[PDB]
RNA sequence: CGCCAGCUAAGGUCCCAAAUUACUACUAAGUGGGAAACGAUGUGGGAAGGCUCAGACAGAGUCGGCCUGCGCGGAAGAUG
RNA sequence: AUGUCGGCUCAUCACAUCCUGGGGCUGAAGUCGGUCCCAAGGGUAUGGCUGUUCGCCAUUUAAAGUGGUACGCGAGCUGG
RNA sequence: CGCUGAAAGCAUCUAAGCGGGAAGCGAGCCUUGAGAUGAGUUCUCCCUGAUACUUUAAGUAUCCUAAAGGGUUGUCGUAG
């Protein structure tokens, strides 16, 4: 469920789930899918930040 | 018409043609006409 | 096609001068009056609705009575609709008479068949009876098998069985008109017409002509 | 080939004891 | 603590309008199907219809590759013996334009109560017009 | 290929109107129009039309070749036009032009009458000869085919509607 | 054994159904997603050969083998 | 404890088509045929003998198809 | 079975394009049919009162009203 939600949010911010997780890994961000998916719902801006960080790492 | 798995020139005036995905022999000799090559 | 709404009066014969008897059903077409014109703009199809006969005023609902009042026809025994295909123009109140079929050689008649109630497969579907003697046990008018073992393990839909017979819309086709009587508002139609005497019949020019 | 079987008892219901 | 759940009461469903003209049936349908579920939203909850109303116009102009126009067959069984009915894509586009896309989407949606509910939100139209001006649908390139 | 690489001259008194992929050739004998395949590139170099393949398209040369020959037939059509000549053989077989229709007696109990299409014009030099003429080589061919189809030449006495050219292989009937 | 944490295996990543994009080819047969002998100017690649501007093949190429990729026909069953 | 042959009743499907429809070839003049291709919409004997299915016979018919369905159908009949 | 037509200077029903063509296929005929929950359309008819109360609703309660029409009852039917 989380992965599906994160994928939705990432793609709204112009990155695939698969690329976003790689990005975060490369950025050394170790936020779990449970939290990410919580952020994607409750703090859309923060999700976008994380996405921008992820994009930079890729 | 001869419907056969093996179609092939029976004489020198026979000519093989593919027409709508079927191999066919067509010839001046009506007996030589074939399909289902 | 335009048609009339008759009442089946009964059968009779018409002796021709050449000594042929003609079995005729007599349909009485009391003047039909257009009660509503349906158009493509209002209703999405072209039809006339017609009434026929009279209904006791007391027997007419307010909803019914307003519909007739709008046409400025008197209430009739029911309402029947005829699709128009020819771009034919009718107005409300316009009468249709037996004289419609003055040129028509053959008509198609439609009524409700007489009701035979619950009938078995033998009468309903012309099932053969089984043996009346020679051992038959309680299974003389029985319908037989109704299927075919494990495959398919069920009775197929539309299997001919006992059930209600009759009391159904039926149309006979290509019934000749023997005589139009405009005075008495009669059509004499060769042969049989669905349903019992007194039943409503719709008469229409034959579609297969 | 079809070998004619003996599937049922020789005395048939309702008498089958 | 608990993962968020979309609430049938609260879920915001947006109207969109898609032009089918010149679009690969299947590729179009897969996108529409995901939007009807609401897979495109972070609030995507499997047990809730948080999807979006999709209007499709020019459904009769939906495209198909290969010889699929003449060879794609739609089957229906009446449940009467020998009650199988076939129609080809081309013939179904003539008879009932809209069915082609609707069938496509229907297959791609989940089976059961909710999936039937999702499909209800698809409003397919053969022409270029639709009766849902009041819903103010946004154009969507899908 | 070869056929494409050969350009089509535009004789003086032919008014070719290229509309991208469409080519309305016009001339004395009429106005023929045709949209070529997208795969075909057409160009008007001088008083010649030149045919060649679109870049990257499979069977573009083949498409280019047909388009050449199509246009060529258009040009011949509007200047000279095409004529096909049917010949009737068989006792009591006769044709006669009645209006815009070739009436044929072909030994059928019903009377046979074939309405010429728009742009086609049939004559009857004799009762036993017909001449279908027009600008569109395909229409002409179609019409002569249709008329021939009423009673195609039998193989025992040759009887029926044949092309004046057509050679009708004649078998004799099985001995006895 | 518990956990609304993370990584992977086989298998996967259009939608049902969690997850992919880019690029290079080939296939047009829904091949993929049943079936052989054999048949066939289907089409892609490779390495040679014969014949030809002293004119080939039917005024420039053309013919036939070989090694190979992918396709075609051959291909009829019973409730849907 | 899944009743087993044949009949009767009632069927339903396949198509490898018996008839009827459309075709090609014919050693197809015509009238008929043969053979192959398309086609499963509808139609597709009654009797004599035998428990028979079958078969033979008589006389029909446009034709008297070939199969699958617990060699369809005994909580539907029969029981030779 | 073609017409026109290249690939393949020819040829070629086919690759682009345009035809003919079956008792079969979709309509056409008859019947059912909006539980077609996607529950359609049209025509006509009927109901235009008070109050309090609350955690204010498509609220509750009381009073007054009881329409169009539907039923039950009755005489019956070629309907059962
Ligand atoms: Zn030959």
């Amino acid at each position: 469920l989380w992965i599906a939600r994160i994928n939705a949010a990432s793609r709204q911010n112009g990155l695939s789930y698969s690329r976003f997780i790689n990005g975060l890994k490369k950025a050394s961000i170790e936020i779990d899918r449970k939290i990410l998916a919580d952020i994607a719902v409750f703090d859309k801006a923060a999700f976008a930040v994380l996405v921008e960080k992820a994009k930079a790492a890729l | 018409m001869k419907v056969r798995a093996s179609v092939k020139k029976i004489c020198r005036n026979c000519k093989v043609i593919k027409r709508n995905g079927v191999v066919r022999v067509i010839c001046s000799e009506p007996k030589h006409k074939q399909r289902q090559g | 096609m335009i048609g009339l709404i008759g009442r089946k009066v009964g059968m009779t014969r018409v002796f021709t001068e050449d000594g042929v008897s003609i079995p005729v059903t007599v349909v009485e077409v009391e003047a039909n009056r257009v009660s509503q014109v349906k158009t493509l703009e209002t209703d999405g199809y072209a039809a006339i609705q017609v009434t026929a006969g009279a209904k006791k005023a007391n027997r007419v609902n307010k909803a019914e009575a307003g519909h007739f009042a709008k046409a400025g026809v008197e209430a009739g025994r029911g309402l029947w609709e005829f699709r128009l295909e020819n771009g034919e123009e009718f107005e409300v109140g316009s009468e249709l008479t037996v004289e419609l079929f003055n040129e028509t050689k053959k008509v198609d008649v439609t009524g409700t068949s007489k009701g035979k109630g619950f009938q078995g497969a033998v009468k309903r579907w012309n099932f053969r009876t089984q043996d009346m003697t020679h051992g038959n046990s309680l299974s003389h008018r029985a319908p037989g098998s109704i299927g075919q073992c494990q495959t398919p393990g069920r009775v197929f839909k539309g299997k001919k069985m006992a059930g209600h017979m009759g009391a159904e819309r039926v149309t006979t086709q290509n019934l000749e008109i023997v005589r139009v009587d405009a005075e008495r508002n009669l059509l004499l139609i060769k042969g049989a017409v669905p349903g019992a005497t007194g039943g409503n019949v719709i008469v229409k020019p034959a579609v297969k002509a | 080939r079809f070998r004619p079987p003996i599937r049922r008892p020789p005395i048939r219901p309702p008498f089958y004891p | 603590m608990k993962t968020f759940v979309a609430k049938p009461e609260t879920v915001k469903r947006d109207w969109y309008v898609v032009d089918a003209e010149g679009k690969t049936l299947g590729r179009l349908a897969s996108e529409i199907a995901s939007r009807l579920r609401g897979k495109h939203k972070a609030e995507y909850t499997p047990h809730v219809d948080a999807g979006d109303y999709i209007i499709v116009i020019n459904a009769e102009k939906v495209a198909v590759t290969g010889n699929k126009a003449k060879d794609k067959v739609y089957y229906r069984h009446s449940e009467f013996p020998g009650g199988l009915k076939s129609i080809t894509f081309e013939k179904l586009i003539d008879r009932k334009p809209e069915m082609v896309l609707e069938l496509a989407v229907k297959g791609m949606l989940p089976r059961g109560p909710l999936g039937r509910a999702m499909y209800r939100k698809l409003k397919v139209y053969a022409g270029a017009e639709h009766n849902h001006v009041a819903q103010q649908p946004q154009v969507l390139d899908i | 290929s070869r056929v494409a690489k050969a350009p089509v001259a535009i004789p003086a008194g032919v008014e070719v109107k290229l509309n991208g992929q469409e080519i309305t050739v016009k001339g004395a004998k009429g106005e023929l129009t045709r949209v070529l395949n997208d795969a075909v590139v057409i160009a008007q170099e001088e008083n010649n039309l030149t045919f060649g393949p679109k870049e990257g398209v499979v069977n573009a040369w083949a498409q280019a070749g047909t388009a050449r020959a199509l246009v060529n037939n258009m040009v011949v059509g509007v200047t000279e036009g095409f004529t096909k000549k049917l010949t009737l053989k068989g006792v009591g077989y006769r044709a006669a032009i009645k209006g815009n229709a070739v009436g044929l007696t072909l030994g059928f109990s019903h009377p046979v009458e074939h309405e010429l299409p728009a742009g086609i014009k049939a004559e009857c030099p004799s009762q036993t000869e017909i001449v279908i003429t027009g600008a569109d080589k395909q229409l002409v061919g179609q019409v002569a085919a249709d008329i021939r189809s009423y009673r195609q030449p039998e193989p025992y006495k040759g009887k029926g509607v044949r092309y004046a050219d057509e050679n009708v292989r004649t078998k004799e009937a099985k001995k006895k």
